[PDB]
């Protein structure tokens, strides 16, 4: 019945309020109109946040809270966990401090965020590897919470992959600042593609050590997850380019665009609740107190927010709460240390690229090389029998090198995809 | 150089006894010159007032460590999530006493949470030691669909990968299920006859009652039961032949605090011997920055070793929890718990008492028979 | 699951194995009717045997 | 190709020079004092395998 949206100092308060008011008035008018209360507040302190949450809850029983932020602190989502557990109100996550998700969803929480989990990016990374035809893996990780299950999941995925990727043992960094065992650990890395399941601060040191060991050559490639490349405007001088990364930055979307999707999901959930039940949900008598026993006689909104479809965009969620069709665009560091969008993943959970990957020059050091020797071949004699590939979740037949060919669409158009 | 270490204690009597303990420990070597000003917050079953009291009693002070105790009433769960959530903003290292939940094991859930009590997943080490000293090869696992159960299952699998073995079947429970006959029959129709139970107390009691009703308490069926699944109604509705587990001196809150306060007091001066530090904000609202000494606390605490504690050496693992905790293997004889095995670290010490088994067996059984029932 | 009656060289070999190795068996039949390969089901990226 | 040690006690270019060694038989045309340090660095890099 009531929707609360929290913003920051990034934009103007009045225009944000007007846009939030216009949001539900665009299309699909609800039978019960929902209002918006946008407050320009940058105080991410937990006490200020909980006091504001209490004031909003006391505000004629707000049934939906949209949480926004502009900083990089992940503790805002940590406090939001307890807020949702003790208030039982659906809350949607927007760009900001709560963008990164690393904690398992509590059973009593009603979280459905736009961020993608590590398991949800592993499939995208595997599709990127399929597209690049790189069949060698080298996972360099570090002892961090929750990474053991990620490693187990990626090992199960590569074992269940029909391509048959080479999977060397994962080299994990036992202790930081060893300066003695680090070289012994790094001596076991002999590959071309290296995955970095680490943090930004330790990844900087890992890449500096690789540069000292010369692991940033022409044949070497690196893949960066969303958490390491979260700060697009913080590019250290020790980061070599060519870092193919997947993220959901605001280069193709805006805060207004995301809150539009959030309010659409809220409208779909309200419609589902009205279809199933006929009683308007109510909050606790107090805003943050527990004088009475904490109970929720009404059924939770998790089953009602499964088949969420908005204007043909399937914004569905899994049982945990993670998205099924996230953004996860593909970015790569350019020659002059900039990130550009070179791929998307919203198309039926499939990864497509821009068919452009010439970044081979050494970035950490200065050493020109000539390895990729382009070869021109024509198919007119019984010496080349190149054919199509079998669509069986694999590149092609065994012991065969890949190639490419332009395909003409129309007699007038010269555009040709690099199949 | 004035530090005001806060605390969150249960009752006023605890607030007095632990304040006296820390005052005594102030002069027990450790730091030098002046010492820390201690303060405490009483445990409250409410959230808003407890959070306000914590903010007005710790944040306003110069807190470098937080002492969080167990809820006064063991019947309720009352997980100390909010204190860790608040401390996550400034990477404040909290000190759990008896919080044995596996939610706090990984630091992804709680950014800065440290405790002197081993998690529920650490029972996997005890089970592996028992299997390796009693020659167990085939084992099935029965864990409920909870985060703690999943963590215990993952730890058990990872620790069992050393022997290159493989569990036969894994069965899942539900937080509130009552009819477990299907999974019980599935476990019965297996070569192994040893079952590991790790779930809530009520679910464990219900599944044990179902097993007793369906002839699963007979001879040749050894049961492995965790620490929290032997109390409550288990000791009332469970006959002999159960090998339980208990932590030695783990429930002594005063003994744990008498070591934790000394550890944190010494760590404060250890950090002071390092470069400059960052003070906590005075007002609870007015500073949204983050500490720069947060990782430094973890770095100086993981490698710290204290042999002056009551329970011996106090070492922290990669997750920041207790390492080499003193476990005690329990055994039920005529509805009486008898100490048999002593597990201080990576070693089990049997006692002179005979290890009884279900069905009145005085010898160790095994589930290595195929029963000649190969479909 | 009606009771059929199957016999052959493999079943004779199974009888010999049961006699010489202390076995008591009940033979079944394949519901799918195939030896078993990789099929494609929901979440096709998982290798499931039939 | 032969990889030579330009300057002793570089501590920066030594790893770059040693990164190009990928073989089983290595020739060392050095003296005792610097050869001790070179073998210590190889041990740190784990070049003393079977
Ligand atoms: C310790 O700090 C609290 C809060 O600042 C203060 O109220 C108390 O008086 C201090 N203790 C002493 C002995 O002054
Ligand atoms: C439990 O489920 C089984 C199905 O396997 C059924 O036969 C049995 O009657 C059920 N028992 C109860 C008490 O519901
Ligand atoms: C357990 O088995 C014995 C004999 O095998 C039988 O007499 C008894 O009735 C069984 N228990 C139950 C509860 O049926
Ligand atoms: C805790 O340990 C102290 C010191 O040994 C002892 O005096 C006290 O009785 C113990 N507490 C309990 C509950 O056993
Ligand atoms: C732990 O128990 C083992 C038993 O094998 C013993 O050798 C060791 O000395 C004990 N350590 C301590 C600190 O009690
Ligand atoms: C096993 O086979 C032997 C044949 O040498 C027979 O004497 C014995 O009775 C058999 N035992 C069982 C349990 O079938």
């Amino acid at each position: 019945l009531n929707i609360a949206v929290m913003l920051g100092h990034s934009h103007d308060v009045t225009e944000r309020e007007l846009r939030t008011l216009w949001g539900p008035e665009q299309a699909a008018g609800l039978p019960l109109d929902v209002n918006v209360v946008a407050l320009l507040m940058n105080r991410t302190d937990p006490k200020s946040l909980i006091t504001h949450v209490c004031d909003l809850m006391s505000g004629a029983r707000i049934h939906g809270l949209v949480f926004g932020d502009d900083t990089d602190q992940e503790a805002v989502a940590q406090m939001l966990d307890f807020i949702s557990s003790h208030t039982f109100v659906p809350i949607l996550g927007i760009h900001g401090g709560a963008s990164m998700i690393m904690a398992d969803k509590d059973p009593t929480s009603t979280f459905f965020q736009f961020g993608a989990s590590i398991q949800q990016q592993a499939t995208v990374m595997l599709k990127i590897m399929q597209d690049y035809d790189w069949h060698v893996f080298s996972l360099v990780t570090t002892i961090f919470p929750g990474y053991r299950e990620f490693i187990s999941f990626v090992k199960t995925t590569v074992d269940n992959s029909f391509v048959g990727w080479d999977m060397q043992n994962v080299i994990t960094l036992d202790t930081s600042f060893e300066d003695a065992k680090t070289q012994v650990q790094l001596k076991k890395i002999h590959s071309s593609v290296i995955l970095l399941y680490c943090s930004k601060d330790e990844a900087v040191l890992i890449l500096s050590e690789a540069r000292s060991l010369g692991l940033t050559g022409y044949d070497f490639f690196w893949i960066v997850p969303s958490l390491v490349s979260g700060n697009t405007e913080l590019i250290p001088k020790e980061f070599p380019s060519g870092l193919i990364s997947v993220s959901y930055d605001d280069w193709d979307y805006s805060l207004e665009a995301r809150v539009r999707d959030g309010i659409g999901i809220l409208t779909t959930a309200a419609s589902s609740m009205l279809e199933k039940f006929s009683y308007i949900p109510e909050a606790k008598a107090s805003c943050y107190g527990q004088m009475e026993r904490p109970e929720v006689p009404m059924h939770t909104l998790h089953p009602f927010m499964v088949n969420v479809t908005w204007d043909g965009k399937d914004l569905s969620f899994t049982e945990e709460g993670y998205q099924v069709h996230p953004r996860l665009v593909v970015i790569v560091l350019n020659k002059d240390r900039e990130w550009e969008k070179v791929g998307k993943w919203e198309n039926h959970t499939l990864s497509l690229r821009h068919a452009v990957w010439p970044r081979y020059k050494s970035f950490s050091d200065c050493e020109p090389d000539d390895n990729h020797l382009s070869i021109v071949t024509l198919e007119e004699a019984p010496f080349v029998i190149v054919e199509d590939i079998d669509p069986l979740t694999e590149t092609c037949v065994r012991n065969t090198v890949p190639c490419r060919k332009f395909v003409k669409i129309n007699n007038s158009t010269n555009e040709g995809m690099n199949v | 150089k004035i530090v005001n270490i806060g605390a969150v204690l249960s009752t006023r009597k605890h607030e007095q006894m632990f304040r006296e303990a820390v005052n005594q420990a102030n002069k027990r070597h450790g730091s030098w010159k002046i010492q820390l000003n201690a303060t405490s917050v009483t445990h409250k079953p409410n959230a808003i007032q407890m959070a306000l009291s914590v903010c007005e009693d710790l944040i306003s002070s110069q807190v470098y460590a937080i002492l969080v105790s167990h809820p006064p009433t063991p019947n309720d769960h009352f997980t100390p999530t909010p204190v860790s959530y608040t401390a996550g903003f400034y990477r404040i290292p909290v000190l759990g006493l008896t919080t044995r939940m596996s939610i706090y094991s990984d630091k992804s859930i709680h950014l800065s949470f440290l405790r002197t009590v081993p998690p529920y997943s650490h029972q996997s080490s005890v089970w592996f030691e028992m299997m390796r000293v009693y020659s167990w090869n085939h084992i099935i696992l029965l864990v409920s669909d909870d985060h703690e159960g999943r963590a215990a299952q993952k730890r058990l699998e990872t620790l069992l990968e050393e022997r290159e073995s493989k569990a036969e079947k894994v069965l899942q429970f539900d937080p509130g299920t009552k009819n477990v006959t299907a999974l019980l029959m599935e476990a019965k129709e297996l070569e192994a006859r040893v079952i590991i139970l790790s779930a809530s107390e009520d679910d464990a009691a219900t599944v044990y009652r179902a097993a007793a009703m369906l002839n699963m308490t007979g001879s040749g069926y050894v049961w492995l039961v965790g620490e929290r699944e032997i109390s409550g109604n288990a000791l009332r509705y469970a006959p002999d032949g159960i090998l339980g587990l208990q932590l030695i001196n783990g429930k002594n809150e005063s003994a744990h605090i008498s070591d934790a306060v000394g550890v944190v007091a010494q760590a404060v001066h250890e950090l002071l011997e390092k470069e400059n530090i960052t003070d906590p904000p005075r007002g609870c609202v007015g500073n949204t920055n983050i500490w720069k000494t947060g990782p430094l606390f973890k770095r100086v605490l993981m490698s710290s070793k204290y042999a002056d504690g009551v329970t011996g050496r106090v070492e922290f693992n990669e997750d920041g929890d207790r390492k080499f905790a003193n476990y005690s293997i329990m055994n039920l004889q005529n509805r009486k718990l008898v100490q048999v095995g002593i597990y201080n670290g990576t070693h089990v010490i049997p006692n002179d008492r005979k290890i009884i088994w279900p069905g009145g067996e005085t010898e160790k059984p095994r589930g290595y028979q195929m029963s000649t029932r190969l479909k | 699951t009606v009771p059929q009656c199957c016999y052959g060289f493999c079943i004779d070999l199974l009888i010999k194995l049961a006699r010489t190795m202390n076995f008591t068996y009940e033979v079944h039949l394949v519901a799918d009717g195939k030896f078993g390969t990789q099929e494609r089901v929901n979440n096709s990226n998982k290798k499931e045997w039939n």
